[PDB]
Parts: structure tokens; C-alpha cells; sequence
């Protein structure tokens, strides 16, 4: 399995931002309660500017995340010492694109667009994870803690800014794309645990959590509220995901198959092969209509899993003569998570860099 | 800082740990 | 620029968590025989709490605290230690205003009294410095802040109160005392950054609005009870400095006033001042030196200024001196708020110990 095609990911799409404009606030704040000129202030409200344009319109690669971070960053230090949230003083329209109806979202609060870059960037992440190939060891580690960091950004979303600014970043779908970007991230690591051929025992115990994490985010997919605001995206998702569950079933039983063959659990061998050779086969009518990328890494799995159960069932058949159990018998794998949303600080200054606003209050 | 890259490099030790 | 002396929080005393015997039982059924491979991880955590709970009281002391208490957090998420919940033993910590022996079988009450021994540690480094330079009147801010964020967070995500000391109404005094606290390095700061008359004005009246609000906390019976005599030297320092900051407030609106011309008007803020700060005076009896030569100094000034003004209202501007009440009153700048504890920050937590208890 070190060979096996790798899967396709899925990434989702930055929002769009609309107009923030907080340069007559501050000046109007500055010059009312601080009685002093606003235009003293003028290049502190020239690198917010040109920090926003750069962050609304990120480019797609690796550094793009560090400029969401440090615009992210520098919208709390500005929030600290002008009051721009909902029904404060400074308040002004903060205005983003609704990513599933399209629609123009406003709120007179600096918080929503907090909200909408931290979206972004757990969508960018969600994206540079899936662009690498996976082919060698870096790629696979790289496009793994892609999918962590987007986990973590959509998950302190979901923590601290609970009321949602649109439906798009609500409690349910940001559960679901917390849990997709960990499947993915389990999945990469999988992927890693397979090319250092790991105990088997553990790669088992991988492939078994990636199902996990995919099961929950099925669960959310097939939610009927789910299902009717993300359209046809769930369409898409839906039938990936189903596909994986199966396809990583079979790849856990497969290990616990290798792991039974280590302690000469000879006919507990050939019933694992079984059952991840039926598992796969589910799979594999799941993934009809599915890309080749889809359909190449099946049937290298089939092989693997075919050649595997002939060996086990003529070794039982001729030399061991070891009883089949029946599945039930057996203790279930269960899963190993070995990732998690990544934290995140937004006002670490490593990475937001010096205030830009100390001169203020 | 380097989090991600300190991250994505300690997911060998995260393997080894679970390992042993 | 007066400055006054600081309150700070004592920390909790730790008594035993005795966590190795439950995860050792918790892992021997539910992932099977070998206990010896998980030793370490148990040892890790073991040495991390001795130094949390014997905390150097200097700045690393924040994060041996915060490197700590994300580790607990971990170590929930893979053992369920909480209430109620398998793997739970007791946590015993002691009650700082009675000194009594807590016991909670439940691992939050751990954390709990790490992030108040956190927000403690802030205030007392706030407390320590003495003030003098821009750096020290900022990193004391600073400090302050982050001891009202970690009271704070504990009020809001421990609304059950483990002990009394931990009450909501005890962390919702800590939290404005802290943030008086800042405020009122602040303000020091404005001043010798030379801000505006009127900012400095509504500035220092926010700090009055932080120490009522703790003052009326103080003289909530049950709270005088039990806190003890703690509840006499707070209230002391706290209403001195609630009428002396009022002073410091309408000193800089009598400034204000002298900016635009406004000669009586002159006169009233500084005849105001005068009078709040001798209540000042009233209830600073016995305080140290350093309240004494604070007030002592503040009333050179604010007592030459009433005599300067007055003197010149009444032989050349003839102005009418208005009463007090016909005067917008001055309305607070908040420029403080507790700031996030970040419990599980990796950059300050570091790796996950208990990456083999999966």
C-alpha cells in the first residue's frame, strides 16, 4: 500500500469581501475623545488599508496565510483601543458575500470581519492541503497540518464568535467542516504511517479513525438543513465521503488481517481479508461515476486485499486448518486520533508583528 | 516563528510516540 | 505624577491530585495490559504540576502556569476526569479566605485553581513594579489585564463555584479591581505622555467607575465576612482612591476649562477637586507613606490652582462660578479589558504530553 494512488481532498472557497470603511470612524473617535488631529494618525490607517487589500484579495499560496493572520491580528489590536463592535461608538458597516446564496451580509461590527478573514483562512489552508500530490513524505506531513490549521481556524470560529454573522459560518456547518478537515488530516497521516510501514496494528487503528471523522461529517451531510443550504456542494461531498468511509474500512481490516498474520492468527486472518475485501467492493459501487484518480486507487486496493485473502485462505485450507470466526467475535478497532484543530492565538505578536496602533490611547 | 513547520515536523515524533 | 500603591491577589495553596492510579486503571481496560509505556507521560505531568504549584512569583511563573493548565486540558480530553465521569479523583486545594481543605472529585477544579493562581501571579507582578518609566506603567497594565481576563474567563466558564473564593461576585470584584488597576496605570501614562486636559479627565473618571464598582462588592455583607480583614484593607485603599481620582478628574476638566476661558468655571472644577480630594485625605488615615506623599503633593497643587483661580476670577475675569449640577458630569473612557487566557496555546503550552493515550 505504500504505492496506492492517493485520494482526492476536498478545500472550500475563500468569501468575498465587500467594504470596510473604518478610516472616518477613527479619525471621527480620535478627534472627539482624544481632541487631537486625526491626521496624525494617517499612517497607522495607511498600512491597515494596504494590510486589508492584501488580505481580501490573498494570493492562493503558502504566505498568503501569514497575511490573514497578521490582518486578523492587527483588527483586534485596532478593536482594543477604538470601540468599532456591534452598537459601539466607531461602528461601521462591515459587509461580506454570503459564500452559499450569494447574498451581501452587512453588520456594523469590526467582530464580522474578524469572523470572515478567520473563514478564509481555514479555506485557504482547506486548499493548499489539497493542491500537493502527496507523493513524498514532506507533502504528505505539509498537506496534513494544512488540514489541521483549517480545523483550527473554523473551529475557533465556531467557539468564539458564536453568534453566527451568516449561515454560512453557523455552529452545524462549521462542525462539518472542522470534522471533514480532520478526516483529511487523519487521512494524510495514514498515507505517512503506511510509507514508514508502521506497526501494522496501528495503521489499523489510523485508517480507523479516519472513518470516524468522515462517519460524523456524513452524519452532518445528510442533514436535512445541510443539505438544503450547501446544494449541490453536498451533492459532491457526499458522495467522496460515503466512498472513503468504506474505502478506509477495508484499508483498517486489511491491517488487522497483516496484524493476525503476525501472532499466527491464522484463520482470524482470512476472516479480516473477508471482510475488507466486502468493504472495499461496497466502495467500489459507491465510487461508480467517480474520477479515475478515485477509481486507480480501488483497484490497487483490490489487488493488495485479492492477493492477500488467496494467500491467507490457502494457508489456512492446506496447512493451518484454523476456525473462521464471524466478525462479531472479535473486538472492534478502534480509532486512533492523532490530530486536532490547531490552536490559534490571534494576537500572538510572532505572528500579527508590532501593533500598529500603540500610538493610540 | 515556524509553527507550521514545527508542526509538520513532529508529526514523525507524533508516529514514534504512538509506536512505542 | 503620583503614584499610588497596587492591590494583588495571593495565590492557592495545592493539596493532592492524585491522577497516576486512575488513567493507569483507565488504560489497562479500555486499550489493554501494558501500563509501563504511559509512565512518563505520568511522570511528565507530575513534575509539571510541582512546579506550578511551587510557581516562582516572577514573569516565567505565567507560563509554567499556563504550560500546566493546557496540559489539563489534554489530559480531559483523552481521560474522562471530570465529574461524575470514570476516571475522576479527588482535587483538593485550599480556600484562601478561611483556609479550609476543597475537595472535588473532578479535573476542571484543577484548572480552575491554576487559571486563579494564574490571574494572581499577573496582579502581584503588576503590583511589584514601581512604576517609573513608560515600559513599567505599560508592562504593570499589561499584568493587570491579564489577571482581569484570567478572573474573567473563570467566572465565565466555571459558573458553578468550587469554593467561595471563586464566587461570581468575588471574580466579578477581582475583575474590576484588576481593571481599575490598569486603568489607572493608564491614566499615570497619559499624563506624562501629556494627552489632552479632557481625556486625562475622562480617563481617570473611568477609574473611578472601576473602584466603585469593586467598592460596592466590598460593602456587600457577605463578602465583608468572608473575606476577612482582607475586605477592611481593599475597602481603604479603594474609597481613598475612588475620591482622589475624582479629584484627579475634575483637576484636568478645571485645565480644560483654563484652555477655553471658562474663569469660573475654572474655579468650580478646582474647588470641586479640593474638596474630593480632602475626603481623600479623610479616608486615607494610617495608609503608608507613599498614599500620604501622593495626596500630600496633589494638594500642593490642586490648592495653589484653586487659589490662583479664584484669585484671578475675582480680580479679572468676574466670571460667575457655577454651582455643579448645571455641568455635563464627565463620562468614562474605558481603555482596558480583560485580555484572553488562550489556555491551549501550543506556543506556550507546547507538544501534547499524552500523545500515546489515544
Amino acid at each position: 500500500m505504500e504505492a496506492v494512488p492517493r485520494m482526492p481532498m476536498i478545500w472550500l472557497d475563500l468569501k468575498e469581501a465587500g467594504d470596510f470603511h473604518f478610516q472616518p470612524a477613527v479619525k471621527k473617535f480620535v478627534l472627539k475623545n482624544y481632541g487631537e488631529n486625526p491626521e496624525a494618525y494617517n499612517e497607522e490607517l495607511k498600512k491597515l488599508e494596504l494590510l486589508r487589500q492584501n488580505a481580501v484579495r490573498v494570493p492562493r499560496d503558502f504566505e498568503g496565510c501569514s497575511v490573514l493572520r497578521k490582518y486578523l491580528g492587527q483588527l483586534h489590536y485596532l478593536q482594543s483601543r477604538v470601540p468599532m463592535g456591534s452598537g459601539q461608538e466607531a461602528a461601521v458597516p462591515v459587509t461580506w458575500t454570503e459564500i452559499f446564496s450569494g447574498k451581501s451580509v452587512a453588520h456594523e461590527d469590526i467582530k464580522y470581519e474578524q469572523a470572515c478573514i478567520l473563514y478564509n483562512l481555514g479555506a485557504l489552508h482547506s486548499m493548499l492541503g489539497a493542491m500537493d500530490k502527496r507523493v513524498s513524505e514532506e507533502g504528505m506531513k505539509v498537506s496534513c497540518t494544512h488540514f489541521q490549521c483549517a480545523a483550527g481556524a473554523f473551529a475557533y470560529l465556531r467557539e468564539h464568535f458564536p453568534q453566527a454573522y451568516s449561515v454560512d459560518m453557523s455552529r452545524q456547518i462549521l462542525t462539518l467542516n472542522v470534522n471533514l478537515m480532520l478526516g483529511q488530516a487523519q487521512e494524510c497521516l495514514l498515507e505517512k504511517s503506511m510509507l514508514d510501514n508502521r506497526k501494522s496494528f496501528l495503521v489499523a487503528r489510523i485508517s480507523a479513525q479516519v472513518v470516524d471523522y468522515y462517519k460524523e461529517a456524513c452524519r452532518a451531510l445528510e442533514n436535512p438543513d445541510t443539505a438544503s443550504l450547501l446544494g449541490r456542494i453536498q451533492k459532491d461531498w457526499k458522495k467522496l465521503v460515503q466512498m472513503k468511509i468504506y474505502y478506509f474500512a477495508a484499508v483498517a481490516h486489511l491491517h488487522m488481517g497483516k496484524q493476525a498474520e503476525e501472532q499466527q492468527k491464522f484463520g482470524e486472518r482470512v476472516a479480516y481479508f473477508q471482510s475488507a475485501l466486502d468493504k472495499l467492493n461496497e466502495a467500489i459501487k459507491l465510487a461508480k461515476g467517480q474520477p479515475d484518480t478515485v477509481q486507480d486507487a480501488l483497484r490497487f486496493t483490490m489487488d493488495v486485499i485479492g492477493g492477500k485473502y488467496n494467500s491467507a485462505k490457502k494457508d489456512n485450507d492446506f496447512i493451518y486448518h484454523e476456525a473462521v470466526p464471524a466478525l462479531d467475535t472479535l473486538q472492534p478497532v478502534k480509532g486512533a486520533p492523532l490530530v486536532k484543530p490547531l490552536p490559534v492565538n490571534p494576537t500572538d505578536p510572532a505572528v500579527t508583528g508590532p501593533d500598529i496602533f500603540a500610538k493610540l490611547v | 516563528e515556524n509553527y507550521f513547520q514545527a508542526e509538520a515536523y513532529n508529526l514523525d515524533k507524533v508516529l514514534d510516540e504512538f509506536e512505542q
